[PDB]
RNA sequence: AGUAGUAACAAG
């Protein structure tokens, strides 16, 4: 008898038991070495997809940029970055016509946000890139460093605390002939440095076999990217076909709503087909100048300063410089030696050291390589513009109404800037095929390519969108991974509260099951008791705290009034996950116990601040 | 780097908690079973002394008691 | 907010063709009206840009093509099916404080040692250096008994054989590029693809033995609050009926063993960075009568732990007891050196038998992230329940009725779970739960990028097959590309090969 | 040590029947020391045979 | 040797 769990799919539908297809219990793959090869491969692919563009040498920097706009129309199904600005503007105009007044309201809200934006919003974020150190630093540290640098070379108009003032300081810093670093710097090198994108390899990434390159921008463009993202979020919030930034339950509601809307008019003589797919090479296919044109159309009849602020970001993103990472490592077996060659030395190096593929990539990247930074004018890098691309896709999605197609077929659906579900209605199979072909050609006209391998078409009723599986009205949210459910490592009460809050948040958001939540609570309680040696007073486990806990247990009368940190029973459950432990058991504590527990004169204190909220040593 | 492993390692030690010197007066140095509660050695950085969780449990089961009824009042969101 | 000269030039360099200045482009955008541009562009494009819909019939899908080559070998961190334990009965008192003395007691409980000899030699390694290690492990134990002060942890002396088996002084010296510019053989590291391997039959037996029940309890859980809401009652019923059936599965023993081994190894690496610390494999369980039981599996000798990144490799030497003759399946033990260390006396229903007891000694390596994720193997349990109730809850949605009591109380085999020459094997809910737990445990143990890629690639094929079975007329745009992507991840990992074989079997049996 | 650990009912010692010809506190200070010297075993880096 | 897989660890 050979056990085959996949045979369970013979009876149970795969949508009901899809959790067996997510091996999210092992360690995700990591990257050993440098990301220079991946970065060079990405740049070569991006420039190959635009090989029929216009090459123009820069003036301020001198790097040769590539312009694929208004290039030759594609002749095959291969990816192409040739996007016509007229088609994009027409799609934006049609989207505005279908939903009047969205752009003006979004602009007003974004202007209000800009006028009401502080400078500390840049402190919170991911690991950013520091140009002064040319390294990867936390956002707060990089912000402090650039503030000190702008204080050295006198530019101190951002001390008021407004982000607009910092943006103006960055604006004025680009015209300085000389720059000083706490290493004297001139103007051209500073301008090149300000456009540098630090490249590394993404770790802990699932669903892929080979590693991929991820880029991080500098500290100068953070505010402009923030403003652009705010505008895109404001636009998306008024669109019902977007997938961001709603939650899991809201996403399920959106799926049900769109399915019901499409199926509320389908008669017996009308056929409906649903396709699910992804977008291949999405990041390296969208020209930043297309985003610039879209933003320009967005800000029609607006103050000049606001539209200039919006347009600053695509201008810099159209002339970005990509770093080459760390470098490479060479080995000599006979001499038994290993050496490290930095990325800056790749400009002048013999090709006999590398293999065929590496030397081919180096040869292809050398003409675009200057001072250790390559030119990457076309295409986004990893994820900087998500919701703007979602707006671009939803424009094409909205372009599928009957008033525009003017044919017996018509399509709608949802998109999340990489995943898309498209449902098309037509009276016959030929109409379905014609609508699918029209949608594919329209997407190709803008720079959107549908991955044929990852896309499939069936009859309406079962489909998938962003790991949400819809089947006959039932949706399962399996787009996240369960956390470790362990101690945080601060103190007793803080760790208990944080664990309970994490369990509650996972239950309310990630659609965690009740039995699974109870099991997670049990595991967390076990880990907490083992870590803090706070076992129950009626147990037979010998620790250093065993004697004191036993004395406390035999001293008290109401056993349920003791906290878990003091050997008390675990009264937490599903219905009590929103109540702190101290307040939950407050009515069961003894008078002396509660008097001593929260005494304000305890030496440990200089959630409720009790004696368990001590401070460890560094 | 990893707070969980650091917390486990620190709790595996003898005197992980820091406290004011005043704790030298409210609680005895030795338990009735002979276990130590705090150490005379001084930490680096200030005059604070070292204290084991046994001292916390001892204070919980043996310590000054006062009429504390304001806690449910001032703390309302948690209560 | 004005634009300066440098930024003005930068903007002028960031415009579409046939646009001299940014003001001209802005004016053009401000006065634009859509006039049939999209239709004209569509007519201009050739007919080669098309997306045909290829029907997916009952004969279109083909079985996956497994790679060929030498048979795959075992690559787990410790023995799973052939592991042998030396057990002692720990009473209620004397709680577990030191594992070294427990290992010493477990070793003392055995009296059938003999002179070790090599049975299955290692091909690419120096065999005697392994043997000289094992005897040393014995000797360093006896030096404990005559020591004037009993130590907590034992650090092995860096002998000649331990220096070779732990990879000491093996990395090349780090020198600057300037001093080695002119070297005739100075090249970069060889970034070659993994060698292809062919699927073997031992992994199926391993999985089959992983789902069986044991005679001991391996997991103990704490208590929670009383049940008040009906949802709490249903959750408690589901959790209890899952735990009471899954507590005695061997996968729980594997989880506990891996968690303990990884935790001990990580602690030793953090503490003793420059010591050859000896770490024994120890597990704890509860007997049916209700008494503690401590089992010893073997020993681990850990090298240096000077780790800077999260991908640095610590080398260790693992010796594990076993009762399986390595000569039955030599290809499974390619990276193992096996000795013969004793003669166990087994008392069974047939009486007294004598079985030789071997010792599998091998050199392995691990990283910090692997050790960290090995300490969280218990989450597999948390996943397994999630794979059950979410299924059962699904059966509620189609019926608008809680089917919790309608599935656990069904005293009949209801789910197809196995394969037999007679036909598809049927099983109850408990067998399904054990199988899911074993699958999660094996995913945790054999985690690799190949498996993650293959599962994601084959999910779409599974969905297509399900849609075909639902008479929804599925269609594909490029089936060959999807098949090539699926087959790209099958290189040398036995777990992924077994999963691919399972998928092929399911595809064969789903159209009959 | 194990036999001592099996008990959990210790308390602060006090003199009940004093010795007539001897210094009573010197006895009491002895007993507490016997406890303390036991605890110093548990934190010792190397467990000794005799104390 | 071994870990590992498109490049690295096997101390600096
Ligand atoms: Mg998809």
């Amino acid at each position: 008898m050979d056990v085959n769990p996949t045979l369970l799919f013979l009876k149970v539908p795969v949508q009901n038991a899809i959790s067996t297809t997510f091996p999210y219990t092992g360690d995700p793959p990591y990257s050993h070495g440098t990301g220079t090869g991946y970065t060079m491969d990405t740049v070569n692919r991006t420039h190959k997809y635009s090989e029929k563009g216009k090459w123009t040498t820069n003036t301020e920097t001198g790097a040769p940029q590539l312009n694929p706009i208004d290039g030759p129309l594609p002749e095959d199904n291969e990816p192409s970055g040739y996007a016509q600005t007229d088609c994009v503007l027409e799609a934006m105009a049609f989207l505005e016509e279908s939903h009047p007044g969205i752009f003006e309201n979004s602009c007003l809200e974004t202007m209000e946000i800009v006028q009401q934006t502080r400078v500390d919003k840049l402190t919170q974020g991911r690991q950013t890139y520091d140009w002064t150190l040319n390294r990867n630093q936390p956002a707060a540290t990089a912000l402090a460093n650039t503030i000190e640098v702008f204080r050295s070379n006198g530019l101190t108009a951002n001390e008021s605390g407004r982000l607009i003032d910092f943006l103006k300081d960055v604006m004025d810093s680009m015209d300085k002939e000389e720059m000083e670093i706490t290493q004297r710097l001139n103007k051209r090198s500073y301008l090149i440095r300000a456009l540098t994108l630090n490249t590394m390899t993404k770790d802990a990434e699932r669903g892929k076999l080979k590693r991929r390159a991820i880029a991080t921008p500098g500290m100068q463009i953070r505010g402009f990217v923030y403003f652009v993202e705010a505008l895109a979020r404001s636009i998306c919030e008024k669109l019902e076909q977007s997938g961001l930034p709603v939650g899991g339950n809201e996403k399920k509601a959106k799926l049900a709503n769109v399915v019901r809307k499409m199926m509320t008019n389908s008669q017996d003589t009308e056929l409906s087909f649903t396709i699910t797919g992804d977008n291949t090479k999405w990041n390296e296919n969208q020209n930043p100048r297309m985003f610039l044109a879209m933003i320009t159309y967005i800000t029609r009849n607006q103050p000049e300063w606001f539209r200039n602020v919006l347009s600053i970001a695509p201008i810099m993103f159209s002339n970005k410089m990509a770093r080459l990472g760390k470098g490479y490592m060479f080995e000599s077996k006979s001499m038994k030696l290993r050496t490290q060659v930095p990325a800056e030395m790749l400009a002048n190096i013999d090709l006999k050291y590398f293999n065929k593929s590496t030397r081919e990539k180096i040869e292809k990247i050398r003409p675009l390589l200057i001072d250790g930074t390559a030119s990457l004018s076309p295409g986004m890098m990893m994820g900087m513009f998500n919701m703007l691309s979602t707006v671009l896709g939803v424009s094409i999605l909205n372009l599928g109404q009957k008033k525009y197609t003017k044919t017996t077929y018509w399509w709608d659906g949802l998109q999340s800037s990489d995943d898309f579900a498209l449902i098309v209605n037509a009276p016959n199979h030929e109409g379905i095929q014609a609508g699918v072909d029209r949608f594919y050609r329209t997407c190709k006209l803008v720079g959107i390519n549908m991955s044929k391998k990852k896309s499939y078409i069936n009859r309406t009723g079962t489909f998938e969108f962003t790991s949400f599986f819809y089947r006959y009205g039932f949706v399962a949210n399996f787009s996240m991974e369960l956390p470790s459910f362990g101690v945080s490592g601060i103190n007793e009460s803080a760790d208990m509260s944080v664990g309970v809050t994490v369990i509650k948040n996972n239950m309310i958001n990630n659609d965690l099951g009740p039995a699974t939540a109870q099991m997670a609570l049990q595991l967390f309680i076990k880990d907490y008791r083992y870590t803090y040696r706070c076992h129950r007073g009626d147990t037979q486990i010998q620790t250093r705290r065993a004697f004191e806990l036993k004395k406390l247990w035999e001293q008290t009368r109401s056993k349920a009034g003791l906290l878990v940190s003091d050997g008390g029973p675990n009264l937490y459950n599903i219905r009590n996950l929103h109540i702190p432990e101290v307040c939950l058991k407050w009515e069961l504590m003894d008078e002396d116990y509660q008097g001593r527990l929260c005494n304000p004169m305890n030496p440990f204190v200089s959630a409720v601040a009790t004696t368990h909220s001590w401070i460890p040593k560094r | 780097k990893n707070p969980a492993l650091r917390m486990k390692w620190m709790m595996a030690m003898k005197y992980p908690i820091t406290a004011d010197k005043r704790i030298m007066e409210m609680i005895p140095e030795r338990n009735e079973q002979g276990q130590t509660l705090w150490s005379k050695t001084n930490d680096a950085g200030s005059d604070r002394v070292m204290v084991s969780p046994l001292a916390v449990t001892w204070w919980n089961r043996n310590g000054p008691t006062t009429s504390t009824v304001h806690y449910p009042k001032v703390y309302k969101t948690y209560f | 907010f004005e634009i300066t000269g440098t930024m003005r030039r930068l903007a002028d360099q960031s415009l579409p063709p046939n646009f001299s200045s940014l003001e001209n482009f802005r004016a053009y955008v401000d006065g634009f009206e859509p006039n049939g541009c999209i239709e004209g562009k569509l007519s201009q494009m050739s007919k080669e840009v098309n997306a045909r819909i290829e029907p997916f019939l009952r004969t279109t899908p083909r079985p996956l093509r497994l790679p060929d080559g030498p048979p795959c070998s075992q690559r787990s961190k410790f023995l799973l099916m052939d592991a042998l334990k030396l057990s002692i009965e720990d009473p209620s008192h004397e709680g577990e404080g030191i594992p070294l003395y427990d290992a010493i007691k477990c070793m003392k409980t055995f009296f059938g040692w003999k002179e070790p000899n090599i049975i299955k030699p290692h091909e690419k390694g120096i065999n005697p250096n392994y043997l000289l290690t094992w005897k040393q492990v014995l000797a360093e134990l006896q030096d404990i008994e005559n020591e004037e002060k009993i130590p907590r942890t034992k650090n092995m002396k860096k002998t000649s054989q331990l220096k070779w088996a732990l990879g000491e002084n093996m990395a090349p010296e780090k020198v600057d590029f300037e001093d080695c510019k002119d070297v005739n053989d100075l090249k970069q590291y060889d970034s070659d693809e993994p060698e292809p391997r062919s699927l073997a039959c031992w992994i199926q037996s391993e999985f089959n033995k992983a789902c069986e029940l044991t005679d001991s309890s391996w997991v103990e859980l704490d208590e929670i609050g009383e049940d008040v809401a009906p949802i709490e009652h249903i959750a408690s019923m589901r959790r209890n009926y899952f735990t009471a059936e899954v507590s005695h599965c061997r996968a729980t023993e594997y989880i506990m063993k891996g968690v303990y081994i990884n935790t001990a190894l990580l602690n030793a690496s953090c503490a003793a960075m420059d010591d050859f610390q000896l770490i024994p494999m120890i597990s704890k369980c509860r007997t049916k009568e209700g008494r503690r039981k401590t089992n010893l599996y073997g020993f681990i000798i850990k090298g240096r732990s000077h780790l800077r990144n999260d991908t640095d490799v610590v080398n260790f030497v693992s010796m594990e007891f076993s009762l399986t003759d390595p000569r039955l399946e030599p290809h499974k033990w390619e990276k193992y050196c096996v000795l013969e260390i004793g003669d166990m006396l087994l008392r069974t229903a047939v009486g007294q038998v004598s079985r030789p007891m071997f010792l599998y000694v091998r050199t392995n390596g691990t990283s910090k992230i692997k050790m960290k994720w090995g300490m969280e193997m218990r989450r597999c349990l948390l996943q397994s329940l999630q794979q059950i109730e979410s299924m059962i809850e699904a059966e509620s949605s189609v019926k608008e009725k809680d089917l919790t009591k309608e599935f656990f109380e069904n005293k009949s085999e209801t789910w197809p779970i196995g394969e037999s020459p007679k036909g598809v094997e049927e099983g109850s809910i408990g067998k399904v739960c054990r199988t899911l737990l074993a699958k999660s445990v094996f995913n945790s143990l054999y985690a690799s990028p190949q498996l993650e890629g293959f599962s994601a690639e084959s999910r779409k094929l599974l969905l297509i097959v399900q849609a075909l079975r639902d008479n929804l007329e599925p269609g594909t745009f490029d089936l060959e590309g999807l098949y090539e992507a699926i087959e790209e991840c099958l290189i040398n990992d036995p777990w992924v090969l077994l999963n691919a074989s399972w998928f092929n079997s399911f595809l064969t049996h789903a159209l009959r």
